[PDB]
């Protein structure tokens, strides 16, 4: 299979380069760990309005102020 | 509104130069000046004969590939989604299907011109 | 405007519900001049 | 083509021959127009004049069929004083068949059309009397 | 149908926060951090009952709160705020990143004078909980009574009576 | 043709049919129709003669125009409904346009002109694929929208196609034109009952598919395309003459053969709703269909037409054709009448 | 409804009468077919954009894709027809009449 | 008058449609369909969907140029009836234009017409919406969501196009 | 049933393949004449082309 | 007809409720008739290929009979289930709607009157 | 033959598109989302006959939200009467409909 690769690189190198680039683009998002950061960046973009929920009394996880400690923060987007 | 003003300004700039190119100079029009130009000799037949085309298959697949790239242009906005893996898979699969169609035409001598 | 026309009732809703509906573009600027019509309806699309 | 039939059927039979004659002539004219239009579409005439002549001949033939059918049926129901009877429509159908034979200039077509159109006209009167449905709405 | 309802013009009158969009955009984070409670009460009610005719007093209250915040701003740091919103307003797209110096100046003056800390990144998009005293609207959609559903098929499946019962077929 | 390409094209045709059959969206229905038509175009161009070009062009124009009417009806329903679900139509204009689109796709009179020409101009296998497979997706869509079809329009189309197919089948000596006119008559028979009981339409569809598949396989096995070519089978294989005799007897609705079961159940269902004139007219035009079937079976089975000298050379060689499922399909097309209450499984 | 709907369906009806009455040129009927698909596209996107059916914005792209696919099929069939006879006249397709 | 901008664009739309549906010559039919596609892109751009108008304009321009190449190869004759060169073409063009202007005059007088549906007389600015769209465009986001929602649509479209290439290559084979 | 209209209707061929009816293909005859930079001064190439 | 019945539970050849019914016997006349149809198809398969009809390929005729019997058995089970569900639905609807289905009181022949038409 | 495969298998192929009130990208609502919700919930599980008999009010109100026939009809009546009143000379438009009134916000 090395002789065939040498022949096809000697004859049509453009097709070899295109096949290599396409294979790289196919197999790289499977093995790369930075894609989840892109997912979270896309998720954490505020297009809508964050409507608040009615305080019945039993919801200590949801904050009452934007400066409260509880809630999803974006420190990792600053550090990365 | 500004785009129609711009288009109208360009159009009446273009049609002003043609209208002053038809009435200004002195004309000497005969029944020899306006004959078709065939390198000095009389033409042998009409210019409305069927001018046969050899690249018909490439034109048909140009239609199909133009529509393939028409489907492909929402990609910068589609990269702003949350279901990122499915979008990536469908984009890759569409482009791979385009390449498969091109390769099948290449292996079947479809891009080679007739005669 | 509607004083002489018989069989007319002002403020009539064409829907069968009492739910508030989004005001139609012609239901808001129906009686106003054409400059406001062009500024509100086609104003953003035409803007440069 | 629905309001023409309802314009024909609302008049009581054997009462006014002229309105029934006009209504049945309208039915015949509509039939002639649709038949002639299909004929010139499917079979191309030789020229413009031939096409309009064929169309006019067809609609005049069918208008004559309707006119004398309605006149004969209303006259028969008036003379006999029995309006809800298929016999009047049988004579009307035979008179129409004789008219078709005169329009085609043949006696065999005239006799066959008399027999068959009399049978169909009598059956139409029977269906109008007993409410027979051809395009019957679903029930079960 | 029914005559549509509409509040009178005396119910809609209010003092207006008459400032440009650059004034709002410059002090957007301080306004969001300081005046969260009437804004969020108004937003919760407006999203809950889906009616602007029933959501008027809260709009009145949010206008008073925004005007009070701006009147507090005018008393202490009028000149750094003036320079800051001018530097915002020069930009065509009103970029935040072209006026970081006026950002620091306004932030320092406000923090030393009144003690307001700007929200961090991702904080003003947080979803909060609001405690209010209005009752929950039972029917915001004004839905009528739903039609009765079809009865459900029940019972054990017995064999067919006398088979097929189709013409002459005995089974 | 490359067999890999042929297999891919056939699976794509089947995929378009099931995409129509399983979808809950009008746009997906339309997509399935388009992909089916554009994948069955080259099957009709397998032999590359001018008649195949004519048949493909006429079929393409008819199916294209029908698809345009289908899309217009879909868009009008979207306008007046705001949704896309495959159910009844919320506009009579959309219902009428959809009914005419599916009639043009089914080859129903007075949109019946393309069917004998397209059937004649293409090979026997492509004609079989057409007349059996392509006549399922319009029937499925018609099964979906039966609350919205105008009764007068569909009954006019049904009796018109029955009369026109029965009349046109009397003047043909080619087998494919005969089969196309018979197909027109059978679609009239099925859609006359669709608004009353669609299970009857499904049963008629299944029996007609089985019967016409058996006959097309018989014609392929004997390699005859004209009646005078069919008349040589008694000198070639008399058992095939017996088979075409019994299948032509069944195709005319002659009891006690299985082809009479659909017409019998149509008459049974349509008289529960007090419609008596219509099934009688359909019975008489079925008699016309039985007439040209009788003419064919006089030509091929009950007489011995003169043969030629090279038939001896054909005697010396046994057949090696791939007559797939021919005996099973012949048995199902002939003797399925004592198993009539099997039709309840289609409910 | 709106009068823009009137003009769009009226254009559709014009191109429908154009397609159904031939003028001895198959390619002109193909052009009328593309006109009908363009009218369908315009009508669909007008109602979709007016009623704010945002998820249905992907539909007319697909409809125009299949329009062009069937147009390419029509052009290929026209190449075959013009390679058999001298021209593309629709009266030459009369072999299947006997 | 300017409030009737989409009305004027739709009248140019129908004018081009009746110009090229007379079938004078496929060159002039191509010119007419180019005009109709451009003004339809204009119509749907005032309705807000600029991307859809640009795509339909680009796609139809490419298709019209390829078919222009085809008719210069295949559908041409000695003396093409460009316009006015044939009686029936000029007659049907005048008939269509007269009918269209007749119904425009009718709807601009009674402000209501009944051809099979019922059409109103005002401009189509009334049926717009008074709200804002925020920080996104609805049409662009829908065709973006084609990738993340419509995987089945992508699969059937790509498969149909690939077998369409196969279909057109195995049609123009000759044997 | 033969009639006046159905008089010229021949049956189709046994193989359903017609002869190709080869009409003249009308090759375009260009004139690479003397007033041309390609022709070296004076050369009248009468040229029959298929496109 | 029963589309709304088989609407919430789609594409089931034979639901769970079909097992409450007696299965057909292996000596069903219908199943024996389907096996006979398979035997006839085997004879035709032998006949059209110019083989001896009653002797050639006994394994083929056995497979024909067996496949016909199998498929016919399942089809008969479905048919009996559909008739059972039809009757059950009909009786449940008759029970649920007592107004639309009155109890007719039959009268004996001493109370009725029927016109006599003599033949002479 | 509506061989419904999607509910049998549990996958969805075109269910997300078929109605106007389904899930949208970042929850963009349609113009008549509420009316479609009301008509859908009115006519669920009762069949088409009972849908056209027992949800006629909801369906016709939703259809009036879609095409807006009666809204433009009333607007046409108001516009025509105002034009006739202006031409005849019994009406004068108020200053806030003329071009300036020191607008509210
Ligand atoms: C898995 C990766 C992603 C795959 C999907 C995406 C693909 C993107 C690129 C699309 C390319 C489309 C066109 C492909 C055409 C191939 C067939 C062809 O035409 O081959 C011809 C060529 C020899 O040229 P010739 O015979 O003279 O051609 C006639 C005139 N030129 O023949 C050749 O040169 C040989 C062609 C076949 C062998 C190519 C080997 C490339 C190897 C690259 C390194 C390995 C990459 C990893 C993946 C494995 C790839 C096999
Ligand atoms: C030769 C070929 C081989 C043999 C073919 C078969 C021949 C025998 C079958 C046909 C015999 C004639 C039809 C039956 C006659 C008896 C019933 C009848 O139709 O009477 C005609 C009817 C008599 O008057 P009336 O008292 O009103 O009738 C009571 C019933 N309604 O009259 C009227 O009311 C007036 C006329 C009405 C229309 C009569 C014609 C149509 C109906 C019969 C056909
Ligand atoms: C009456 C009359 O003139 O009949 C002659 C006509 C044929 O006339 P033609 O040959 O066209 O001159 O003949 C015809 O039009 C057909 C025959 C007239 C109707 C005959 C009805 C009775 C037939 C025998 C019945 C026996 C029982
Ligand atoms: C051999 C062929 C035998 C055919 C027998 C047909 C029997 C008549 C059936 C149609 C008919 O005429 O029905 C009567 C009906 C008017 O009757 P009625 O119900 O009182 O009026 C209200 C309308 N729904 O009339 C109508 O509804 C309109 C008229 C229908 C006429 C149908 C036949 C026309 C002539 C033959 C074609
Ligand atoms: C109502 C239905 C008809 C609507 C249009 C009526 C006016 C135009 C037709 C006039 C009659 C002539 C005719 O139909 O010609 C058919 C023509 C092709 O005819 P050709 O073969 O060229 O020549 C034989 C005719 N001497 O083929 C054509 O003219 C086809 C092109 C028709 C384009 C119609 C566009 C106008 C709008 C119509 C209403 C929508
Ligand atoms: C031979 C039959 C082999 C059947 C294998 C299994 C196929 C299957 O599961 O079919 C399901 C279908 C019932 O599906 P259902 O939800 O009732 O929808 C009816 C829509 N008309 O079941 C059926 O339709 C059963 C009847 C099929 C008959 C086909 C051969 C005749």
């Amino acid at each position: 299979v090395a002789a065939f690769l040498k022949n096809v690189w000697a004859k049509e190198p453009v097709l070899v380069a295109s096949f290599a680039i396409a294979g790289l683009a196919v197999i790289l998002p499977t093995l790369s760990p930075y894609t989840k950061y892109s997912l979270m960046i896309n998720r954490a973009t505020p297009y809508n309005y964050p409507v608040p929920l009615r305080d019945d009394g039993n919801m200590p996880d949801v904050p009452s102020h934007p400066q409260d400690p509880q809630g999803p923060s974006l420190e990792w987007l600053k550090r990365l | 509104m500004n785009l129609m003003i711009t288009l109208l300004t360009n159009f009446t700039l273009a049609t002003l130069l043609v209208t002053i190119a038809f009435w200004l100079p002195q004309l000497n029009v005969y029944s020899e000046k306006t004959s078709p130009y065939e390198c000095g000799f009389d033409p042998m037949g009409s210019a409305r004969l069927p001018f046969s085309m050899k690249f018909f298959l490439v034109a048909i697949t140009f239609l199909l590939f133009d529509l393939e790239i028409a489907l492909l242009l929402p990609l910068p906005w589609a990269s702003q989604t949350t279901n990122l893996n499915t979008m990536l898979t469908m984009a890759l699969l569409l482009i791979f299907l385009l390449a498969v169609s091109l390769a099948y035409e290449w292996t079947q001598k479809g891009l080679e011109w007739t005669e | 405007i509607m004083k002489d026309v018989p069989g007319w009732k002002v403020g009539e809703s064409v829907f069968h519900t009492t739910r508030w509906v989004t005001p139609m573009m012609g239901e808001l600027y129906g009686l106003r001049t054409g400059e406001e019509i062009l500024s509100s309806t086609y104003g953003f699309i035409w803007y440069t | 083509a629905k309001t023409l039939l309802h314009q024909y059927w609302d008049i009581p039979e054997g009462t006014e021959c002229h309105r029934k004659t006009y209504a049945a002539t309208s039915i015949g004219g509509a039939s002639g127009l649709v038949v002639s239009a299909y004929s010139v579409a499917l079979k191309t005439p030789t020229s413009f004049l031939e096409g309009v002549a064929r169309t006019g001949r067809y609609t005049f033939t069918a208008a004559a069929i309707g006119a004398i059918f309605g006149l004969t049926s209303c006259i028969s129901a008036q003379v006999r004083e029995k309006p809800d009877d298929p016999l009047n429509y049988l004579i009307g159908g035979c008179a129409g068949g004789l008219t078709l034979g005169a329009r085609t200039r043949s006696y065999g077509i005239g006799a066959a059309a008399c027999a068959y159109m009399g049978l169909t006209a009598a059956l139409v009167k029977m269906g109008q009397l007993e409410g027979w449905k051809v395009f019957a709405e679903p029930k079960v | 149908p029914g005559i549509v309802e509409l509040p009178s013009l005396e119910d809609l009158k209010v003092q207006e926060v008459k400032v440009s969009s650059s004034v709002l955009k410059a002090a957007a984070h301080h306004y969001g951090a300081q005046c969260d409670k009437p804004n969020k009460e108004f937003m919760l009610c407006r999203w809950e009952e889906k009616d602007p005719r029933r959501c008027l007093e809260e709009g009145k209250l949010v206008n008073q709160c925004a005007l009070e915040f701006f009147r507090q701003i005018k008393r202490h740091c009028a000149e750094p705020f003036t320079e800051y919103w001018t530097c915002i307003d020069y930009s065509g797209l009103q970029l935040f990143r072209r006026c970081r110096k006026e950002q620091a100046q306004f932030d320092k003056c406000v923090l030393d004078k009144l003690g307001w800390v700007r929200p961090d990144l991702g904080e003003l998009s947080k979803v909060t909980k609001v405690k209010t005293d209005r009752p929950l609207p039972e029917n915001p959609y004004h839905s009528r009574a739903r039609p009765e559903p079809n009865p459900e098929v029940e019972g054990d499946l017995k064999p067919a009576r006398h088979g097929s019962r189709l013409f002459f077929w005995t089974m | 043709m490359n067999p890999i390409i042929l297999i891919i094209i056939l699976m794509t045709v089947m995929l378009g049919t099931i995409i129509v059959m399983i979808s809950t969206h009008w746009l997906l229905i339309w997509i399935g129709f388009e992909m089916n038509m554009l994948a069955i175009i080259p099957i009709m161009m397998k032999k590359h003669n001018p008649r195949a070009t004519e048949a493909s062009t006429k079929y393409f124009l008819t199916q294209s125009t029908a698809s345009m009417l289908l899309m217009m009806a879909i868009i009008i329903n979207l306008m007046f409904s705001g949704q896309w679900t495959v159910m009844k139509l919320f506009n009579p204009m959309a219902s009428m346009l959809m009914t005419m689109a599916l009639a043009m796709k089914l080859g129903m009179a007075p949109f019946h002109f393309w069917v004998p020409e397209v059937t004649q101009g293409i090979p026997l296998s492509s004609g079989l694929i057409l007349l059996t497979w392509q006549k399922l997706a319009p029937m499925s869509v018609l099964y979906q929208i039966l609350p919205s079809i105008n009764l007068d329009l569909i009954l006019t189309l049904s009796i018109l196609s029955i009369t026109i197919g029965g009349w046109g089948g009397l003047n043909q000596t080619q087998l494919r034109k005969i089969m196309a006119y018979s197909s027109i008559a059978h679609m009239g028979w099925m859609t006359a009952v669709l608004l009353y009981n669609p299970t009857m339409t499904l049963l008629n569809l299944i029996i007609y598919i089985i019967m016409t598949s058996t006959m097309f396989t018989l014609f392929m096995a004997n390699s005859t395309t004209t009646t005078l070519s069919l008349s040589h089978t008694w000198n070639k294989a008399p058992i095939m003459t017996i088979l075409v005799l019994i299948t032509l007897l069944s195709m005319g609705g002659l009891p006690p053969l299985s082809g009479f079961m659909p017409k019998w159940m149509i008459i049974q269902e349509m008289t529960k709703n007090d419609s008596i004139i219509l099934p009688t007219l359909m019975a008489i035009t079925a008699l016309l269909n039985l007439y040209f079937y009788m003419r064919l079976t006089y030509s091929t089975a009950l007489t011995m037409f003169p043969s030629t000298n090279n038939m001896k050379m054909k005697w010396q060689f046994p057949t090696t054709k791939r007559m797939t499922l021919l005996p099973t399909m012949t048995v199902l097309s002939t003797m399925l009448l004592p198993l009539t209450p099997i039709l309840s499984i289609l409910e | 409804m709106s009068l823009v709907y009137m003009n769009i369906m009226m254009a559709f009806t014009v191109s429908l009468t154009g397609l159904l009455m031939y003028r001895s040129h198959l390619m002109s009927s193909l052009l009328c077919l593309e006109g009908m698909m363009l009218s369908l596209f315009i009508l669909a996107t007008l109602m979709i954009l007016n009623s704010h059916f945002t998820l249905a914005s992907m539909m007319p792209i697909i409809l125009l894709v299949f329009a062009a696919c069937e147009a390419a099929l029509g052009l290929s069939l026209l190449v075959m027809v013009s390679n058999t006879y001298g021209t593309d006249y629709v009266q030459n397709l009369n072999l299947l009449q006997c | 008058m300017m409030t009737y901008i989409v009305f004027i664009l739709s009248i140019i739309f129908v004018m081009g449609f009746v110009g090229f549906s007379s079938k004078p010559s496929p060159i002039y039919g191509g010119l007419g369909l180019i005009v109709s596609g451009g003004v339809g892109c204009g119509i749907v751009l005032n309705f807000g969907g600029s991307f859809l108008g640009l795509m339909v304009f680009l796609i139809y321009l490419g298709g019209m140029m390829v078919v222009f190449g085809y008719t210069t190869a295949m559908a041409t004759e000695q003396y093409p009836e460009v316009w006015v060169s044939n009686k029936v073409v000029l007659g049907t063009f005048i008939t269509g234009l007269l009918m269209e202007f007749l119904m425009v005059y009718y709807v601009l007088k009674d402000k209501e017409v009944e051809i099979v549906f019922k059409f109103n007389g005002m401009g189509d600015w009334v049926i717009y919406d008074t709200g804002d769209s925020g920080f996104f465009s609805e049409e662009a986001m829908g065709i973006a969501a084609l990738y993340s929602y419509g995987t089945w649509l992508v699969i059937v479209t790509g498969w149909s196009l690939l077998i369409g290439v196969v279909v057109i290559m195995e049609i123009t084979r000759g044997n | 049933y033969p009639t006046k209209e159905t008089a010229h209707w021949k049956p189709p061929p046994w193989n359903d393949v017609d002869p190709p009816k080869d009409t003249l293909v009308s090759n375009l005859t260009l004139n690479f004449g003397p007033q041309h930079p390609a022709a070296h001064g004076v050369l009248r190439l009468v040229m029959e082309l298929s496109g | 007809m029963m589309t709304g019945r088989q609407a919430r539970a789609p594409l089931q050849f034979l639901p769970d409720e079909a097992r409450s019914l007696p299965p057909p016997k292996l000596t069903d006349p219908r199943l024996a008739y389907i096996g006979f149809l398979g035997y006839c198809s085997g004879l035709i398969d032998n006949a059209i290929r110019r083989r001896p009809v009653l002797s050639a390929g006994l394994h083929r005729q056995f497979l024909y009979i067996t496949s016909f019997v199998f498929v016919g058995y399942y089809l008969l089970k479905r048919q009996d289930y559909m008739y059972a569900v039809r009757d059950h639905d009909m009786f449940s609807y008759i029970k649920s709607h007592p107004e639309d289905f009155p109890e007719k009181d039959k009268k004996t022949y001493r109370e009725v009157f029927e016109e006599f038409h003599p033949v002479r | 033959p509506f061989f419904d495969v999607q509910k049998k298998l549990g996958v969805d192929l075109d269910h997300w598109m078929t109605i106007q009130s389904a899930e949208q990208p970042h929850r963009i609502p349609a113009r008549c989302h509420a009316f479609e919700k009301e008509w859908i919930e009115c006519a669920h599980g009762i069949g088409s006959i009972r849908a056209e008999k027992e949800c006629k009010i909801e369906f016709e109100d939703f259809r009036e939200c879609l095409l807006r026939q009666k809204t433009m009809k009333r607007l046409n009546a108001i516009k025509r009467q105002r034009d006739k009143l202006i031409k005849e000379g019994k009406y004068t438009p108020p200053p806030h409909h003329s071009g300036q009134e020191d607008l509210r916000p």
